[PDB]
């Protein structure tokens, strides 16, 4: 039995023509501080898998050297360990589920909402969804949090269902993603403005952008906003 | 803990520490078990080198394991006391999950079992005892009579004896028992296993016990006397 | 304190008929007020012409078929391949359940397939593994809604023969498999109505002696 | 891995012989003689401190060690068994005595806890026997001072004066003449002094020989003042200085 | 002395192969298998005639579809039988089925290599185990101290094995019946006893699909004994 | 002679003879063949049987949906070591998702073989193993020597005479790891290499024991009459 | 749950209903209660579905073991004593087991042994276990004599049954019927409350509470 | 391995014989004699000392003689380091008697249990046997005053008179010569000495190498009272007898 000290917050993604885009902002809250603001929540895990973490940051910190020790292990007496045999996300995804559900089998789980975003070897899109209680899911979109609440409903009307993917550009997704990103700093209190976004391409690859910022926001309209009824002046 | 493996097999095809295992039985005091029709009678002997012995509170050769059953044996006598102890607690524990005491053939296949487990355990070395189990079964005036020994081979005997010089009196057991017509009485039952152990003993005074076991746990002992009295009637009738 | 169970909604049925059955559960999943997938399957071809689905908490539902899943594997490993009946496979479906009799799997299971005799057989599960074999059941969220239909349509209860003065019942007979997935439909349409955790999409498993096929139907979305 | 030697490794030969003790004792025949008398209003136990280099520091090595405050030990055999039961018999000692009664146990009792231990090693698994003789010295109120031996056995006797090792049959015929029963402190010491001197071979002086007594008590060597009741250890080793003194006088 | 799981030059364990020893010291038993059932016979062999030789059981019930007969040293069987007998049932309360012979077979015959320096040494005894299940019909095992298991159509076991076997490989044909089977386990054993064989010291019994894992009676054998040599002196 | 009592002693030359010993058992076994082209990789095994009355020791084991072996010695030893693979293809499946290479495979029984021969107590397992495979780099076939020795191999044979088998594969090299695509010609390359370890018997139908994995084949057994189109 | 077993001059009855619930749901209307465990011994189900499911069943797996070792059927003194021995182990953990074992043996005659969860084990010639155990007393009770013929017996049990069916929302769906003699038990029949409830209260004229 | 140096404590000869048992009988043998002697109205128990030193303290020692309880005492003949590890065994068996049943244990009772420990060591966990005889001298008010004794095989006996250790085959024959049942203490005490200063191996019987013991209902009605002979008292009754 725990409770989160340090945590994080949202975790956003989503699946487009090519491949997948995940971001998830820079912020390790302390309750209401705003402790720390030099967090990396994305995780790659070779040149094909990302894994975006939210909840406990020391529980995040157990499970990006779970993630390092699992590189190690599997380019063990492994002459394709760069090739046919290198880590998928499926591989990748499966192990944290599995521990995920031990932990919180034995009352002692780690304190994590988890995204595991890829593309596998034969081309196809991976996304999925692994938390604290060892519950699984998969779905174009994906997001963790406030995300859940927020950013799902606004990447729901890009890609609403499957047929909607081949038809989702990388510029569309990308855009999308962002915009959510705004949105979340506008309604979120345990959001920062910094953050990180990742792209894995079937055909470019990872490409992992850092310090990111949300910009182009509304805030002029509050200069005209007096009192709660009856204020005048 | 200790492990080595004791008791083991020989290119022959024998496991030896069993087979000496039935090498200290032979060294042992005789004891022989005759079943009549109503009856079943454990006879027992008891070197007489020891004068000076205290009768009332030196070990019985015959154990009560319950009420109905008793279990008598040749061989080590400190080994002896293990197997009854743990018939003993066998016994108790049947009467109070299976609500019923235990048969015969229960209570002697529990000691052949543990008599076996001895000879493929780690560690140990197996029973220097082979045993003679008679009684009554809960609810039956059948007698029952059954033998184990070291290996853990188990079976019923119409009569049979163990011990020292016991193919002499097995030799006798085995003209003078008959199948068709065992012995009808307590008195002839107790005569036949009396005149037995005569052909070995040596004398009959405080060399030979005698317990008679009926149905419905009736067990008693004889006495010095009472025994003496079928020792005086058999060698008169012998003199002819 | 940490509560190691959750809830993910959505909601399962099965029907069998003469020389088939079906196992229908919707596609949608969900964790309070949030909808987390539109399309997760939790109706699974667990080999040997079986089917299954454990409705309830997603993690022990997705466990629990993965354990049996593999307990087909090994039973064929240790007994010649030998085909796992319907009866046999309920029967090890009870321990599995049972084993966690006092830390259970909070699901409502149903599998089904064809019995020994080739005839069409459904056997549905409590959380700590009691089970009965029959023709009819729902399990989820809206089996409450579900379930009474299917004792009205399924097994024709309350349902009298007319001009009979309510002495001669409408007789028991089985049904098409086109008329039980008229019935599936039309359950899963109306849970959808008045079910906040019931949408999105429904799909259908039926099992024939062919193997196993599917179909997949939209649902309302809101 | 692990300790597979679970059986005895000490055993009955046919002629009835525990070889291992035998040849234990075979042991402490070999090693530097050792010896304790018994007084009247005191114990003393002596040894020879055998070099094993000039350029070693004798005084390093304590043959002779206090135990309890009122019991000492001295040896003859091989030092190091010696001196891992000193350590064991100090822990028994605290651990199945003083933690229990809040008092230091009796020199019988004591003597009893280390005789256990060797007896342990004569029958356990995997183990040789010890191979010293220990001589106890010490003292309680009930029964007074006292005097023991204890051989590789586990087997223990009181003395009113005995030798062990090298010229142990020479120094107990030596004992018997001089030994009686009103000896004062000091004229056991004297003697002592007299017959170690047979055994020894080499250089007879306080940086040769070690000695310590079971006395008075010294309240000078308790370490605190206040308590009425507690009034020093009986225990003393006596200095290199307070031997060579003796020895003029000798 | 040396190590109890240790291998010979030739490639074989020591133990193992003394234990087949012991098993060749015996008593007989002999398995046949026919398409109307599986027979089982074997020889009691009583040391002594006061020995109530009713209570010699060498044949002896695992399930109600499944049998067993043993040879060699017969107490080490106990423990073995009583593993089949809970291997049985207990897969029954998991599966709500009848195992199979053969997977019933693989669950004693693992208990047999669980020995060294797990039990001391290996079993001194041999079984043939006989039964019926659904898929592969009527079966008879013969499970060695080895852990190895071969399914025979016939098998004789005991110390007139050698002898009895090469008169089982003439005798057999696909086409027996059961009662002819009943007939020629007799006939064998006859031929391989020391004494004379009659219903007394001589056991037989059978497994069928209806009626399941019978040990026959005294009474039901003597005729059977009758029986056979009537059809010997015919011709 | 005296440094063989136990698999802890080695001999003045360096030379386990326990594990020696358990590799003579290998001999003794009945013949088993393994070859592959790039598509399919083929078990064949001869089997034996005890006499005319019993059945015919069975030698190949499935040991997951694209990966099994056949077996020559100590049958249980290869019970436990194929249960073993079972698990350790089973354990890959169900935390990773993830078939086990056929590789990692040998080197998980070259490990556990290993420990066997430098304990005291413990014997060397009696068994060689011919392990096939189908994974993610094509087809494979693996010898599996209780020294620990596991090798990769294009084609092989273990057990009595299996060098007659082992120079005809030598001499098909080149024949036989071309045959892609075509399940039939690698098993009949396979048969006709099995025949060459043959003396006075010959193959029949309830002697010859073939199995395949492949592309678009699961781990799959023939027996009986299944295999009477190869004879 | 409401099941009945009680002792009479031509052996025993027993006589259980077929609901199970979840709170204040209906379950199931057409559930096993019994399980025959040999063709001499029965067990009655009543509390937690899968603890009486599970443990019954694993009963009657020890009851085999038993007559293979012994070569003789068990004793139902002995059966019971199995499963209350069991259960007294699991005293605490939460069980909730009320059952009844029903049988004939040589040495007993018919035999009735009741055992629960909390580990109570007791012989007697009446017992009602379960929800409506109460209104199946009330019925049995009131009529029941030792000697009932075995026409009149089955129906007692049948209508104590039904009684409780009626009146306990916790019970009904349909009456199973079994008759346990010196030759083994006999099964007498499904009998559902829908049909049997009219039926009763026709050819009985009882049930007045009820609008006819 | 370790195999190489076992022993084997626990095996059977081909005679059917425990080598260990034999041998550390062949032990005890060498050991000084210890006798018992039962009378109807108490016990003596008597035992030599080994070959005594002149500066052996006499009267604060305790070598053949010990207390198991007040109602039970034991004579030693064999290794005193494995009798003392016995001995607190069986002084902790009848104290843990006392406790569960509020009565003073059995004589009987605390001689099996002690004979089943020796057993034990016999027939597994690969160690040497205790090389001690005992003779256990002692009361109940069940039966009385008893002797019994002991031996490695863990195998135990009741006696009117014995002897164990060194000479048991003489020391024997002459108990059996002298001894009748309705003997009182006074004369037993007399036949144990006698018995020993005539089976001795040394020159003269003298108190210094002796150890004795009576348990009498000597006490003030109907209890038992243990006396461990103090050297004064053993010099007077050596000679009030003249042996000395
Ligand atoms: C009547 C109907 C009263 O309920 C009977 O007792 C009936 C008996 C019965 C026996 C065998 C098969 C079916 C029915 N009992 C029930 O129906 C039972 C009631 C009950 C529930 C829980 C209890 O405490 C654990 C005690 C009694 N119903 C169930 O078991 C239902 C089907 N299942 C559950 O409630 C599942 N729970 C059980 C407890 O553990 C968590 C899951
Ligand atoms: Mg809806
Ligand atoms: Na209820």
């Amino acid at each position: 039995t725990q409770q989160p000290i340090v945590t994080g917050t949202s975790v956003i993604s989503m699946k487009y023509d090519n491949g997948v885009i995940i971001a998830a902002d820079n912020l390790g809250s302390y309750g209401s501080l705003l402790r720390f603001n030099g967090v990396e929540r994305l995780i790659p895990v070779g040149d094909n898998t990302v894994v975006g973490i939210s909840g406990d940051i020391s529980d995040m910190q157990h499970i990006e050297r779970l993630l390092k020790d699992l590189v190690t292990e599997n380019a063990y007496d492994n002459p394709l360990a760069d090739a046919e045999e290198a880590l998928e996300p499926s591989y990748i995804f499966e192990y944290l589920a599995t521990v995920m559900y031990q932990r919180r089998s034995k009352m002692n789980p780690l304190w994590n909402a988890i995204i595991v975003a890829g593309v596998q070897s034969n081309g196809d899109q991976f996304l999925r969804y692994v938390n604290l209680l060892g519950v699984t899911y998969s779905s174009p979109t994906l997001a963790t949090g406030f995300g859940a609440h927020m950013a799902n409903p606004l990447l729901r009307k890009v890609v609403d269902r499957e047929s909607d993917i081949p038809k989702t550009t990388v510029q569309v997704a990308e855009e999308a993603i962002v915009n959510a990103m705004r949105v979340l700093y506008y309604r979120d209190a345990r959001s920062s403005r910094n953050f990180s976004l990742a792209i894995i391409d079937k055909n470019t690859g990872l490409t992992f952008k850092k310090n990111l910022q949300v910009e182009n926001m509304k805030w002029d309209f509050a200069k005209d906003i007096k009192g709660y009824g009856t204020q005048k002046i | 803990g200790y492990d080595r493996a004791l008791s083991i097999f020989s290119p022959d095809g024998h496991i030896f520490q069993v087979e000496y295992a039935l090498e200290a039985v032979k060294r042992g005091t005789c004891a022989v078990g005759v079943k009549g029709k109503n009856c079943v009678v454990l006879g027992c002997e008891r070197r007489s080198t020891l004068k000076l012995q205290d009768t009332r509170i030196t070990p019985s050769k015959v154990s009560k394991i319950d009420s109905h059953v008793v279990l008598s044996f040749s061989g080590l006598n400190a080994d002896s006391r293990i197997l009854i102890e743990k018939a003993r607690v066998e016994a108790q524990s049947h009467r109070l999950t299976l609500e019923d005491p235990v048969t015969v053939e229960y209570l002697t296949r529990y000691v052949a079992g543990v008599q076996q487990r001895y000879t493929q355990s780690g560690g140990v070395r197996p029973f220097g005892v082979s045993t003679l189990i008679a009684g009554f079964d809960p609810r039956d005036d059948e007698p029952k009579l059954y033998q184990t020994e070291p290996s853990g081979i188990y079976s019923s005997w119409s009569a049979q004896t163990i011990g020292r010089n016991s193919k002499t009196v097995r030799e006798f057991l085995e003209k003078n028992y008959d199948r068709k017509e065992p012995p009808a009485t307590v008195e002839e039952c107790v005569k036949l296993t009396v005149r037995s152990l005569l052909e070995v003993v040596q004398t009959g005074a405080k060399n030979i016990e005698i317990t008679v076991v009926k149905p419905d746990s009736d067990i008693v002992a004889l006495s010095s006397e009472e025994i003496n009295q079928y020792v005086t009637q058999i060698e008169q009738e012998k003199q002819e | 304190q940490f509560n190691p169970y959750g809830d993910n909604g959505g909601t399962i049925l099965g029907i069998a008929g003469e020389d088939f059955a079906v196992l229908a559960g919707d596609t949608r999943n969900i964790t309070d007020y949030s909808i987390n997938s539109r399309y997760e399957p939790k109706v699974f071809d667990c080999g040997d012409n079986i089917v299954m689905s454990a409705n309830g908490f997603a993690a022990d539902g997705d466990a629990l078929v993965k354990r049996f899943k593999n307990s087909v594997k090994w039973y064929h490993f240790d007994h010649n391949d030998k085909k796992l009946s319907i009866n046999s496979a309920a029967r090890n479906i009870q321990h599995l359940l049972y084993g966690k009799r006092f830390f259970p799997y909070y699901v409502h299971t149903i599998i089904a397939g064809l019995d020994e005799d080739g005839k069409g057989a459904v056997y549905s599960f409590d959380p700590v593994g009691s089970y009965e074999r029959e023709q009819c059941r729902a399990g989820g969220a809206a089996a409450s809604l579900i379930m009474p239909f299917l004792d009205n349509q399924v097994n024709f209860k309350n349902q009298y023969e007319p001009g009979t003065n309510g002495k001669v019942k409408k007789p028991l007979k089985y049904l098409s498999v086109e008329e039980v997935i008229k019935l599936v439909r039309d359950s899963f349409t109306s849970a959808t109505e008045r079910h906040i955790q019931v949408g999105d999409g429904l799909e259908i498993l039926i099992v024939t002696k062919d193997g196993v096929r599917k179909e997949f139907y939209e649902l309302k979305r809101d | 891995m692990t300790d597979r030697y679970s059986f005895s490794l000490t055993t009955f030969s046919p002629s009835g012989k525990l070889g291992q003790i035998d040849y234990a004792l075979t042991a402490v025949k070999q090693g530097v003689t050792s010896l304790g008398i018994k007084a009247t209003n005191g114990v003393v136990i002596a040894t020879e401190k055998k070099s094993s280099s000039p350029l070693a520091m004798s005084e390093t090595l304590s043959k002779v060690s206090l135990l309890t405050p009122d019991i000492g030990a001295v040896y003859s055999g091989m030092g190091p068994d010696y001196r891992v039961l000193v350590d064991k018999s100090r822990k028994v000692a605290h651990t199945s005595y003083k933690r229990i009664y809040g008092e230091y146990p009796p020199t019988k009792l004591l003597v009893s806890e280390v005789a256990k231990i060797m007896q342990e090693a004569t029958q356990s698994g995997g183990v040789r026997p010890f191979g010293v003789s220990l001589l106890i010295a010490g003292h309680d109120e009930f029964n007074g001072f006292s005097l023991y031996q204890v051989d590789p056995s586990g087997s223990y006797f009181p003395w009113k004066a005995t030798a062990i090792g090298k010229g142990s049959v020479a120094a107990k015929t030596f004992l018997e003449k001089r030994w009686n029963d009103e000896l004062e402190l000091e004229d056991a010491i004297h003697i002592a002094l007299l017959t170690l001197k047979e055994s020894v071979e080499g250089e007879f002086n306080g940086d040769t020989i070690e000695l310590a007594i079971i006395g008075d008590e010294n309240p000078d060597l308790l370490g605190y003042t206040g308590i009425p009741t507690d009034k020093g250890p009986r225990f003393r080793k006596l200095t290199s200085q307070e031997i060579n003194d003796r020895l003029e006088a000798l | 002395d040396r190590g109890v799981s240790t291998f010979s030059p030739e490639g074989r364990l020591f133990q193992v192969e003394y234990s087949l020893e012991a098993i060749k010291l015996g008593s007989t038993a002999i398995g046949i298998a026919t398409k109307e059932g599986v027979v089982l016979g074997v020889e009691k062999r009583a040391t002594s005639p006061l020995l109530e030789s009713d209570s010699i059981e060498k044949i002896v019930e695992i399930d109600r579809h499944i049998g067993c007969a043993m040879s060699g040293l017969t107490a080490d069987a106990r423990s073995m039988i009583e593993h089949a007998r809970t291997a049985a049932v207990t897969h029954n309360l998991y599966y709500d089925e009848d195992i199979n012979v053969e997977s019933l077979t693989q669950s004693v015959c693992d208990l047999a290599l669980r020995f060294g320096e797990l039990m001391s040494r290996p079993f001194g005894v041999a079984l043939l185990i006989a039964g019926h299940d659904a898929d592969d019909g009527y079966q008879l095992f013969h499970a060695e101290p080895s852990g190895t298991f071969y399914r025979y159509n016939a098998k004789a076991i005991g110390s007139g094995s050698e002898g009895a076997q090469a008169e089982l490989l003439n005798e057999w044909h696909s086409s027996l019946t059961l009662k002819e089977a009943e007939l020629l386990v007799l006939k064998i054993l006859k031929q391989v006893m020391e004494e004379k064989l009659d219903e007394n010291n001589a056991q037989l019994s059978c497994i069928t699909k209806q009626d399941g894992f019978k040990i026959y009676d005294n009474e039901k054998t003597a005729e059977l004994i009758k029986e056979l040599k009537e059809k010997e002196a015919a011709e | 002679n005296n440094y063989d009592g136990d698999t802890v002693t080695f001999s003045p030359t360096g030379r386990l003879f326990q594990v020696e010993y358990a590799l003579e058992a290998i001999k003794q076994g009945s013949v088993t063949v393994g070859l592959r082209s790039n598509t399919h990789a083929v078990l064949v095994a001869l089997k034996r049987n005890a006499d005319e009355l019993s059945s015919y020791q069975k030698k190949i084991i499935k040991c997951d949906e694209h990966m099994g072996l056949s077996l020559a010695g100590l049958a249980p030893d290869a019970r436990v070591l194929s249960n073993y693979l079972r698990q350790q293809c089973n354990y890959s499946s169900l935390v990773f998702n993830r078939k086990l290479a056929v590789e990692r495979a040998g080197h998980l029984l070259c490990d556990k073989a290993q420990k066997n021969t430098q304990s005291y107590g413990g014997r060397p397992y009696g068994v060689g193993l011919l392990i096939i495979g189908y994974d993610k780099s094509g087809a494979h076939l693996l010898e599996f020597q209780p020294s620990g020795n596991v090798t990769e191999l294009y084609g092989t044979a273990i057990g009595a005479r299996s060098q007659g088998a082992k120079t005809y594969l030598e001499r098909t090299l080149d024949t036989f790891i071309k045959i892609d695509g075509n399940p039939d010609e690698l098993i009949k390359a396979g048969v006709e290499a099995i025949s060459q370890s043959l003396r006075d018997e010959s193959l029949t139908v309830d002697n010859l024991s073939i199995a395949i994995v492949g592309k678009d084949t699961p781990f799959t057994i023939y027996d009986g009459e299944a295999v009477a189109k190869y004879i | 749950t409401t099941t009945l077993a009680f002792r009479f001059q031509g052996g025993i009855i027993v006589a259980v209903d077929s609901r199970a619930t979840a709170g204040n749901w209906v379950a199931s209307q057409t559930v096993k209660k019994v399980i025959e465990i040999n063709p001499f011994l029965l067990g009655t189900m009543a509390g937690c579905a899968a603890d009486c499911q599970f443990w019954e069943t694993w009963l009657g797996s020890q009851c085999r073991l038993h007559e293979l070792r012994e070569k003789e059927r068990i004793s139902v003194a002995a059966a019971s004593k199995i499963l209350s021995n069991l259960v007294y182990q699991y005293k605490g953990a939460g069980l909730s087991m009320g059952t009844m074992i029903c049988g004939y043996t040589r040495k007993e005659g018919p035999t009735i042994y009741y055992v629960d969860s909390d580990g109570t084990r007791l012989k007697g010639d009446i017992f009602c276990v379960g929800s409506g155990q109460t209104f199946a007393y009330g019925v049995l009770d009131s009529n029941y004599k030792w000697d009932l013929s075995v026409e009149d017996a089955l129906y007692l049990g049948k209508r104590s049954i039904l009684a409780a069916a009626h009146r306990d929302a916790y019970s009904g769906g349909s009456v199973n019927l079994y008759h346990v003699t010196e030759d083994g038990w006999i099964y007498h029949g499904n009998h559902d409350v829908g049909e049997l409830f009219w039926k009763v209260k026709e050819e009985e004229g009882s049930f007045n509470n009820v609008i006819g | 391995g370790s195999r190489r140096y076992d022993s084997r404590t626990t095996i059977f000869s081909p005679e059917g014989r425990l080598y260990q048992v034999e041998y550390a009988l062949e032990s005890i043998s060498h050991a000084g004699t210890a006798i018992g002697i039962m009378a109807s109205d108490g016990i003596v128990l008597a035992a030599e000392r080994k070959v005594t030193s002149t500066l052996l303290e006499q009267d604060t020692s305790t070598e053949k003689l010990y207390k198991l309880n007040d109602k039970i005492a034991v004579a030693v003949a064999g290794l005193t380091a494995d009798a003392e590890i016995l001995i607190n065994t069986a002084r902790i068996h009848a104290q843990n008697y006392l406790k569960t049943y509020n009565e003073d244990i059995p004589v009987e009772i605390l001689v099996r249990r002690l004979s089943d420990i020796k057993q034990g060591y016999t027939q597994h966990g690969g160690l040497r046997p205790f090389g001690v005889s005992f003779i256990y001298a002692g009361y109940d008010d069940r039966y009385g005053y008893q002797l019994y004794t002991s031996n490695p095989s863990g195998n135990y006996t009741g006696w009117k008179a014995i002897s164990v250790g060194a000479n048991t085959s003489a020391a024997q024959t002459l108990l059996q010569m002298d001894y009748k049942d309705d003997m009182k203490v006074d004369d037993a005490i007399e036949l144990a000495l006698k018995t020993l200063s005539k089976t001795t191996d040394s020159s003269a019987l003298t108190y210094d190498r002796l150890e004795f013991a009576t348990i009498r209902k000597g006490a003030n009605d109907g209890e038992v009272y243990q006396k461990i002979f103090k050297p004064q008292e053993i010099k007077d009754i050596l000679v009030k007898t003249g042996i000395t």
